[PDB]
């Protein structure tokens, strides 16, 4: 099977800056790749939170230069929420893929088997994250836009400008 | 919540 | 003599990433010139960089607190969550007067944390809120795009927590 | 909490 491809449309400080396109490692982590894929299309509908299972209109709420950019919180928009297509949380699937390069897409979590909808995109190699966060895809287009989002962050993770996924979906 | 910096 | 007409400013609004249109305000420079000027200048961004280190501008800000059948609140361009913002006069400035009453929907009014703590945050009423008279300085009114105000209001909750991201994507003065 | 009540 092909690796699924998805996209974020991105605006920064209210300005359209282009598209990020991901490819998802459904050959390595099919449950984790599927969660992100279906959250890009919104096809599952309304979650246990009462809000759409969709990344549309979410923010990169935690941005740390020379580390990663993190988003996916579509229930509280601030990093305190989110929900997967499997429930509030789902298990770590495997750790086959290493955080050994920029542009990797990986699951944010609060410890083992606590994946939800939050994800991060690395901007450096992050080997200390290996074995703790499931890497499930990578940026194939728009790494510069990832850098433009990164440039709005701080050491504490607080954004200095609103970077938004204005639309998203699957490329098929 | 998310990845920690080490 | 002097006969300066009321300034008009605008927000371009997106909701959940979708362009929905423009809100236009007229500002009561004839009644509250200092408060009116602060908002006008935060629409154009002409003052440059603030003491926060961030642009003195509403561009890219959110409506971070939305309460249906009450008001929609925005203007925090330093922390984007209601804890920040600053005025063109410093971190805060005094209540100018309370001459204009919260007696109809679509009034522009200063958010504060008590007396003489006006910064950059503002709200737009969607109902009469006369119990805010004497505590929040009304300085303008919506003259176009009240329907966009209601679309923002529709993303609200009782707590004020937003259910969708409503952004001022662009803003300025119409001169 | 900031803003009108």
């Amino acid at each position: 099977l092909k690796r699924p491809k998805t996209f974020f449309d991105i605006s920064i400080r209210g300005d359209k800056v282009g598209k990020i396109v991901f490819e998802l490692f459904n050959d390595i982590v099919p449950k984790t790749a599927e969660n992100f894929r279906a959250l890009c299309t919104g096809e599952k509908g309304i979650g246990k939170s009462g809000m759409p299972l969709s990344y549309k209109g979410t923010m990169f709420h935690r941005i740390i230069p020379q580390f990663m950019i993190q988003g996916g919180d579509f229930t509280r928009f601030n990093g305190t929420g989110g929900e997967s297509i499997y429930g509030m949380k789902f298990d770590d699937e495997n750790f086959k893929v290493k955080h050994d390069k920029p542009g990797l897409l990986s699951m944010a979590n609060a410890g083992p088997n606590t994946n939800g909808s939050q994800f991060f995109i690395t901007t450096v190699e992050t080997p200390w994250l290996d074995g703790h966060h499931c890497v499930f895809g990578q940026v194939i287009e728009g790494m510069d836009i990832v850098k433009q989002i990164e440039s709005c962050g701080t050491e504490s993770g607080r954004p200095r400008a609103m970077c938004m996924v204005t639309d998203c979906g699957e490329m098929k | 919540y998310g990845p920690k910096w080490n």
